């Protein structure tokens, strides 16, 4: 089995780079950031363009939706991170705190929490509610890449160009494992939450079993040496991984046996980010400079 | 810019 992604709309409109998109968890839309210091919303189905976001100084790094896709909130060059009420586009929160560039974020499930990492090394856990910083945990010796929560929160898995990928008890603050074995551009936990998926700047992408500490899955054949790409589960149809490259294509790879299933050809820029649907089989892929467009593509399986 | 589109490293 292998899936057929088609180009279904191209998004134009940011007048920068992209750095993220993101589908809301009720998979009525998807946002974008950009260089460019905006947020945009599109329609997930349509690709109609519904509203922009704006209020940062500087470009935007990243952005992630709450659990009850009500929420945004943005990791910026300007050193903060916004939290915004998607329905009227008005910052409800600026996240100050870090002391350089806030480079990636995400909401615990609850959505009580949002976790960042920063330029400055560090993560940090801020309260939603009040905005103010719960926890400064000094994660890293370099620049953090990313930063993910577990399925149930307890957990946060944060990403370096130091090299090492750590899980922390959200809890406490305190680093419960490091899996030290390159810069690592990216990670997150899978749906289950029992692995951890770890891009590293040698062209890789692995999957880990965090608690044994062995790495069960690697996957290849794509380009990332220079930019922290985000990579994806698809589960709505076959189990697959997905992730941009520098060579313009979304690679899908099998989940299991890590052969290539598909390359999405179109983007004319390395393809920062890609983000997968939570119900469809619809994927999101966004790309730099020379491009600046948001690409959504549909699969029968 | 932001930080995501350029090159990553300190």
């Amino acid at each position: 089995v292998k899936p057929n992604y088609a180009l279904k709309f191209t998004l134009a409109g940011h007048t920068k780079a992209v750095s993220s998109v993101k589908f809301s968890p009720n998979g009525e839309w998807l946002a974008s950031s950009s260089a460019d210091k905006l947020i945009k919303i599109w329609g997930a189905y349509d690709g109609k363009f519904e509203k922009t976001i704006s209020g940062h100084k500087l470009g935007i790094s990243d952005v992630a939706w709450s659990s009850d896709s009500n929420l945004l909130v943005s990791a910026s060059d300007d050193k903060t991170l916004k939290i915004w009420d998607v329905s009227s586009g008005k910052c409800l929160k600026t996240l100050k705190g870090h002391s350089n560039y806030v480079f990636c974020c995400n909401f615990n499930p609850q959505s009580n929490l949002i976790v960042s990492g920063s330029f400055d090394e560090s993560v940090r856990i801020w309260d939603v509610k009040t905005g103010k910083c719960l926890k400064t945990l000094p994660a890293h010796s370099d620049p953090v890449s990313a930063v993910h929560f577990n399925r149930d929160g307890s957990l946060i898995v944060s990403s370096s160009y130091d090299g090492l990928c750590r899980i922390w008890d959200t809890a406490s603050g305190q680093c419960l494992k490091t899996l030290i074995d390159p810069p690592v551009s990216f990670v997150k936990f899978s749906p289950n939450g029992k692995y951890i998926l770890a891009a590293t700047l040698d062209n890789t992408l692995k999957l880990w079993d965090y608690s044994k500490g062995k790495c069960l899955k690697t996957y290849t054949g794509h380009k990332n040496e220079k930019y922290c790409i985000f990579a994806n589960f698809s589960v709505t149809g076959g189990k697959w991984i997905v992730s941009g490259s520098e060579d313009n294509l979304v690679y899908i790879w099998n989940l299991q046996t890590k052969e290539i299933v598909q390359k999405l050809q179109g983007h004319t820029d390395v393809v920062i980010s890609t983000a997968c649907h939570p119900t469809e089989n619809i994927i999101a892929s966004a790309a730099l400079e020379n491009d600046k467009t948001i690409k959504l593509w549909k699969s029968d399986c | 810019g932001a930080a995501r589109c350029r090159v990553f490293s300190p």
